[PDB]
RNA sequence: GCUAGUAGGUGGGGUAACGGCUCACCUAGGCGACGAUCCCUAGCUGGUCUGAGAGGAUGACCAGCCACACUGGAACUGAGAC
RNA sequence: CAGAAGAAGCACCGGCUAACUCCGUGCCAGCAGCCGCGGUAAUACGGAGGGUGCAAGCGUUAAUCGGAAUUACUGGGCGUAAAGCGCACGCAGGCGGUUUGUUAAGUCAGAUGUGAAAUCCCCGGGCUCAACCUGGGAACUGCAUCUGAUACUGGCAAGCUUGA
RNA sequence: CCUGGACGAAGACUGACGCUCAGGUGCGAAAGCGUGGGGAGCAAACAGGAUUAGAUACCCUGGUAGUCCACGCCGUAAACGAUGUCGACUUGGAGGUUGUGCCGGCGUGGCUUCCGGAGCUAACGCGUUAAGUCGACCGCCUGGGGAGUACGGCCGCA
RNA sequence: UGAUUCAUGACUGGGGUGAAGUCGUAACAAGGUAACCGUAGGGGAACCUGCGGUUGGAUC
């Protein structure tokens, strides 16, 4: 119900980093990041149309760290909300909780900040909420409770996510260690190598 | 065919029939061995496969196909057939469920262990 | 008012009695094409006026035998 | 500037007095994903050959389409030889629905969105001749109003 | 023997635009030229005239944009063995709306977007495109 | 091809009530290629699964209707039961 | 409160189809949905290492629809691929040139009644989330009645001459 | 001798009386069947002579049903244009045959052969006598074999 | 006393599949007698012969 293996094969397979690090050293100094893993990792591999179809959907799925029936659910509520599918798709990812507080800076990583989450450390609008996938609401207020704030891991979260591009959807208070949730963010605010057409697509097939 | 003669006439579906009237859409069917013993295949492939006569619960005679190497049935062992056709032999519609009933599983299998009734080795 | 059918008499050679065809024109489910469709009704015919083949006017009534629930209102017209 | 795909290869035969002589074909699309494409069909006994005969090919036979915002005008029906197809405009976000080589020439013509369906004979060479067929008569609400003597705003 | 006669009047049309000819001559009736004037003020064709008294005579001057048809396809839709019959809600659109649907309604033979505003539905007599 | 209470009529009886519901008499009708009669299978629906749709398949749980209560038959009591 | 402490498997990796090597075997043993694989250099059998896909599940079998425009109403065919009766006449049936009037059955518009609730769909609400529960709408594409419209189809009346 | 249809030219007349057709009914090559005739030539079967490894054949010499007539039955054929009937519309060329108008010359009808354009078609090809563009109605197809067979019905002397 | 349906029956009819033994060589080229259709007769077998029909016959 989690993926528990080695962290960097599953951003060899997919050929970029999937922030699946902290970021204190480079993907490049931990591994051979251009080299997808195991004894034929050296081949060039000739994708076919269903291959890359189905490598993009794996990388938005490692990314996030959702498993494949919440993720087909996903794209089934993306498709049902009014509007484009694919950017409905990554609206309803970058809701849940413990993406959120990764990129409100509480967590070095998405699976940090979902053991905060699980381990009851997070409260939303005032209530403790341990539910990973649970989706953030705009004008929520995410906060780290009271037993948790002395938590050195916390800090040292917090001192990478200024080393990183900061969200303009959100608004955090590293001081009170308390967050807003303002509004969705746009297409425009998510990265660019993600193509979720091809994910469309695969759910077509 | 115009709109008048399909008044008439509707068109038909072509019903279908099963490749498994034995089973009686059943997933599954218990069977009594009556004869096991060994068989050619058809060209182009060549070998002694093995296979058994065996008489259902509702009454059917028909004949199962045992995979695996090796195998400990014999005359009255007591099996669970499934469906499934086997290309190169005549006739034989159906597969022994290893590792069901009297039928033990295959010895020293390691992969796709559960198609073939092996337990997980205490490794 | 009264519901009210208007059929075409196929048979009188009942005692105060008669059979009336409704003919009506609905859509095939289907197809779509236009279908004529007939009902054949047993109808009370006092005074026993109606011939085979009068265009005849028709209502609903309490059952008045084993088959026969309609009474003849009026004559239409006349074979 | 000018998108190519590779649609397929295949293995051909003919017959002489030593036997048989084996040669490959290709099937290419190339495009600017503007509202131009075409295909091109090569033939050589290497397949690199074919390849670099076939993107010669399709270079010089582009054609138009009138497209708008990445997809169709109106439902078209394409034919050729055993193929019938079927294309539809969509809404944002529904991506190019459509078979195997359907799709290459959608894509690099610059169809975003779409919903098709391939009917009779899947031969990819016929398939692709009847889907730009199908792309090349699509008219736009212009060159309707044009020939019609009307304005556009009276066509919609 | 002769069943359709507003076939018979598309078909013409059809004909003579793939023929490449100027006009085409027909049997008029008050149907024919209740479809000949939609046809006009949609642009379709150009004129048309009856001629005539006791065998009066439609006569339909077909047009040609850039040495192409202007009727790109016309078809008859409703017709003697199958008649079609829609509501408002459900009246056809061509072509995504850039050709038309002729209709019959109660108030007279006007196109599909017409029959639309005047809140009616009715017999789809053709498609024109 | 089927049907003699069979189809209709009159009168008596009967039912909470119309009615061949039943009986006597008269008429000779009534149903059927828009499939009667006979044979095989089957509880019906709201719905459910599938499908772009049109359709195709289906009727477990939940709710409405019907039928049955070891097998065949019968009535009694009762507002209501066979 | 205590301590990572109690908690990962199943199928697959020749092509369709995401994922490859070695060793064993040598038309044997065996695999198989299909194409097919196995004859001493097997990515297809069996083990291993590596990998891929799902994950408290994973496979197999059964069964339905789909893909199948392969019963084609939407939406197919019939010279040679399966398919025009050997040729006619003709009842029932289907279809019906042109004009006017009338009718309002088909058709169209509107209204009213009904179309149980649940289910499906939309906007919400409540269980930490979700499943689930729930408020309100929409929908139930139908049937009946009433009042209108009259182009088209039908009925009735009267014609006309181009079909016969 | 009796008799059916088609076509043309001028008019007159009727006033949609039309098109198609399940079931039904009629016609339907050759072979074959029944009864009575006929029988030259031809010729299944059959006989002999050859050929051949054999030769129940092909070849030769013969030869009976049958082929012919009357009446009845049978109801099938690669019964083919392997192309249902009716109507409308859509560039051309060269012929055949049969009408008719006009001044050999110029028109205008019917039927028919070959080529070929657009279009159509998997291709071959079709192409105003469509397999093009449409409408009305009917017949028929749904992988190969089993099989147009079995069983049942109807028809038939078989 | 009938009808219908299921099971079964010495023997018998053809069919399918496998495998290839025996006998020939009917078809595909003008397949060595052009092939095929209907029908009739004959023959161990494919088939042969008569009568009419078709070209879906090569040569000319
Ligand atoms: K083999
Ligand atoms: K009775
Ligand atoms: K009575
Ligand atoms: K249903
Ligand atoms: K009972
Ligand atoms: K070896
Ligand atoms: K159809
Ligand atoms: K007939
Ligand atoms: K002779
Ligand atoms: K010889
Ligand atoms: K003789
Ligand atoms: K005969
Ligand atoms: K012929
Ligand atoms: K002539
Ligand atoms: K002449
Ligand atoms: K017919
Ligand atoms: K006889
Ligand atoms: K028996
Ligand atoms: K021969
Ligand atoms: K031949
Ligand atoms: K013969
Ligand atoms: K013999
Ligand atoms: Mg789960
Ligand atoms: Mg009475
Ligand atoms: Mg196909
Ligand atoms: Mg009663
Ligand atoms: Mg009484
Ligand atoms: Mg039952
Ligand atoms: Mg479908
Ligand atoms: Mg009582
Ligand atoms: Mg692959
Ligand atoms: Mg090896
Ligand atoms: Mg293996
Ligand atoms: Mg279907
Ligand atoms: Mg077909
Ligand atoms: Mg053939
Ligand atoms: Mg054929
Ligand atoms: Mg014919
Ligand atoms: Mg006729
Ligand atoms: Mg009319
Ligand atoms: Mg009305
Ligand atoms: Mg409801
Ligand atoms: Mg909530
Ligand atoms: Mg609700
Ligand atoms: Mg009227
Ligand atoms: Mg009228
Ligand atoms: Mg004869
Ligand atoms: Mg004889
Ligand atoms: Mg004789
Ligand atoms: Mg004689
Ligand atoms: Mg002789
Ligand atoms: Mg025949
Ligand atoms: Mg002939
Ligand atoms: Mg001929
Ligand atoms: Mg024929
Ligand atoms: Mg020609
Ligand atoms: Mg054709
Ligand atoms: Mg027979
Ligand atoms: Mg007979
Ligand atoms: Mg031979
Ligand atoms: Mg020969
Ligand atoms: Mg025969
Ligand atoms: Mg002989
Ligand atoms: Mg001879």
């Amino acid at each position: 119900a989690r993926y528990l293996g080695p962290k960097l094969k599953l951003s060899r397979r997919e050929g970029t980093d999937l922030f699946l690090k902290s970021g204190v050293r480079a993907i490049d100094t931990k591994c051979k990041i251009e080299q997808a893993p195991g004894q034929h990792g050296a081949r060039k591999p000739r994708l076919s149309d269903y291959g890359v179809q189905l490598r993009e959907k794996q990388k938005v799925r490692r990314i996030y760290g959702v498993l494949e029936r919440q993720f087909r659910n996903y794209y089934k509520e993306a498709a049902r909300l009014k509007g484009n599918t694919g950017e409905n798709l990554l609206a309803l990812l970058e809701g849940r909780l413990d993406n959120v507080v990764y990129r409100m800076g509480f967590g070095a990583t998405r699976a940090e900040a979902r053991q905060l989450v699980s381990h009851k450390a997070i409260m939303v609008n005032g209530r403790v909420v341990n539910i990973a996938s649970y989706q953030v609401s705009p004008n929520d207020v995410v906060s780290i409770r009271e037993k948790a704030k002395k938590q050195s891991r916390v800090k040292a979260a917090l001192e990478l996510a200024e080393q990183r591009e900061k969200p303009t959807w959100l608004e955090v208070d590293a001081g009170k260690m308390e967050g807003t949730f303002k509004r969705k963010p746009e297409r425009s605010d998510l990265s660019a190598d993600i193509n979720e057409h091809l994910i469309v697509e695969l759910y077509s097939k | 065919a115009t709109v008048n003669q399909l008044v008439r006439k509707p068109r038909a579906r072509k019903v279908a029939k099963s490749n498994v009237p034995a089973l009686e859409a059943c997933p599954q069917k218990r069977g009594v061995c009556t004869r096991v013993y060994t068989t050619t295949p058809k060209k182009p492939n060549s070998a002694l496969r093995k296979v058994c006569r065996v008489r259902l619960t509702n009454g059917f005679e028909v004949t199962s196909y045992i995979g695996g190497e090796g195998h400990n049935l014999q005359e009255h062992s007591v099996i669970l057939i499934r469906g499934g056709r086997v290309k190169d032999l005549p006739g034989v519609r159906y597969h022994t469920v290893r590792g069901a009933l009297d039928c033990s599983g295959v010895k020293d299998r390691k992969q796709a262990r559960s198609k073939y009734g092996v337990k997980r080795p205490k490794a | 008012k009264i519901r009210t059918l208007q059929g075409r008499v196929v048979s009188d050679k009942m005692e105060k009695s008669i059979v009336v065809a409704i003919e009506r024109f609905v859509k095939h489910p289907i197809y779509g094409k236009f279908i004529k469709r007939t009902t054949k009704l047993h109808v009370h015919d006092e005074n026993n006026e109606c011939g085979i083949g009068d265009v005849v006017e028709i209502r609903e009534c309490r059952p008045l035998s084993k088959t026969k629930s309609w009474t003849l209102v009026r004559v239409v017209e006349k074979a | 500037e000018l998108q190519e795909k590779l649609i397929a290869v295949n293995r051909v035969s003919k017959t002489v007095k030593g036997g048989r002589i084996f040669s490959f074909t290709a099937l290419t699309v190339v495009g600017d994903g503007n509202g131009r494409v075409g295909f091109g069909y090569g033939k050589a006994r290497e397949v690199p050959a074919a390849i670099q005969k076939a993107m010669e090919k399709a270079r010089r036979n582009m054609i138009n389409v009138a497209l708008n915002n990445g997809t169709l005008q109106h439902p078209v029906k394409g034919v050729h030889t055993g193929s019938r197809v079927f294309m539809q405009p969509a809404s944002e976000g529904t991506g190019i629905i459509a078979g195997g080589a359907m799709r290459a020439v959608l894509e690099v013509a610059g169809v975003h969105n779409v919903l098709a369906k391939a009917y009779g004979s899947t031969n990819p060479i016929n398939v692709v001749r009847a889907t730009i067929d199908g792309l090349e008569n699509m008219n736009s609400p212009e060159m309707v109003a044009a020939k019609r003597g009307k304005s556009v705003e009276e066509i919609l | 023997s002769m069943q359709d006669p507003i076939a018979d009047m598309l078909t013409r049309i059809r004909n003579g635009q793939a023929a490449n000819k100027a006009a085409v001559t027909m049997p008029s009736s008050k149907l024919k030229v209740a479809i000949a004037n939609v046809l006009k003020e949609e642009g379709f064709i150009e004129d048309f005239k009856v001629e005539g008294d006791t065998k009066p005579e439609l006569e339909l001057t077909l047009k040609y944009f850039q040495g192409k048809a202007v009727v790109e396809s016309i078809q008859r839709v409703s017709r003697p063995g199958l008649r079609i019959y829609k509501r408002k809600d459900e009246l056809p659109k061509v072509m995504a709306g850039l050709g038309i649907a002729v209709v019959s309604t109660s108030k007279g033979v006007m196109t599909d977007r017409a029959a639309r505003q005047a809140g009616l539905g009715g017999e789809i007599i053709c498609y024109v495109a």
